[PDB]
């Protein structure tokens, strides 16, 4: 299993594996956070489906 | 003429009575209001059931 993690490494040269992983070109452009924003702000998209459900009793959906 | 009205108004006052009309006036014949919010106590309603299929 450690010689797992070195599987993408043998098949690679230092060159190629310095400009694959190390070298990647540099783009500030990309919305990073929208990981936590869709992840975060899904509680209250979660909120809007939620408060909507046709259980009867009040009690039973507090 | 005042005869002939009280005949009218008698069964117009049927008549308005018979209609299954919305509670117009505060107080029905007890001082107490004729509207859905007016249930105290004693509680003597179970929960409320579910659709039927
Ligand atoms: C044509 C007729 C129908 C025929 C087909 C019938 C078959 C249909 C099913 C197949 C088709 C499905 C299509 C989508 C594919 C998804 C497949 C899948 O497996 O998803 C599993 C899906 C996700 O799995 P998951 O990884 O476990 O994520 C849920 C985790 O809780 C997540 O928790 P978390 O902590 O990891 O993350 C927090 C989470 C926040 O999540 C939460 O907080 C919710 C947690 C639930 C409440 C907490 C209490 C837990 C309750 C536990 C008991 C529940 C058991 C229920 C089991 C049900 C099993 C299905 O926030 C997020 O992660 C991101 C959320 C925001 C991302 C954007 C979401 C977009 C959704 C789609 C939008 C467009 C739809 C239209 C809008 C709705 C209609 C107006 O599980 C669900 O079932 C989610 C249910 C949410 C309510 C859905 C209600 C709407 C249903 C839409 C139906 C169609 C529209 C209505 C048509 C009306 C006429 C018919
Ligand atoms: C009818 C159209 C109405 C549109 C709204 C009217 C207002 C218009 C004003 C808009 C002015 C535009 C100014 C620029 C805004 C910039 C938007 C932005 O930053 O998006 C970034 C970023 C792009 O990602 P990257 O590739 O990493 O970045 C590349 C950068 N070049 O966009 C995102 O993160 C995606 C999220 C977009 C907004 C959320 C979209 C979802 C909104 C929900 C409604 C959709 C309903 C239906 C969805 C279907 C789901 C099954």
């Amino acid at each position: 299993d450690f010689a797992e993690l070195l599987r993408p490494l043998r098949s690679l040269s230092f060159n190629q594996v310095v400009d694959r992983y190390v070298l990647i070109p540099p783009n500030h452009t990309f919305y990073r956070n929208w990981t936590y924003e869709k992840f975060l702000g899904g509680f209250g998209l979660s909120y809007l489906i939620l408060r909507e459900l046709p259980l009867r009793n009040f009690y039973a959906r507090v | 003429i005042e005869r002939m009205t009280e005949i009218a108004l008698h069964v117009f006052r049927k008549a308005r009575a018979g209609k299954v009309r919305p509670a117009q006036d505060v107080r029905g014949p007890d001082g107490n209001v004729n509207d859905f919010l007016e249930q105290r106590r004693p509680f003597e309603h179970p929960n409320p059931t579910g659709v039927t299929h």
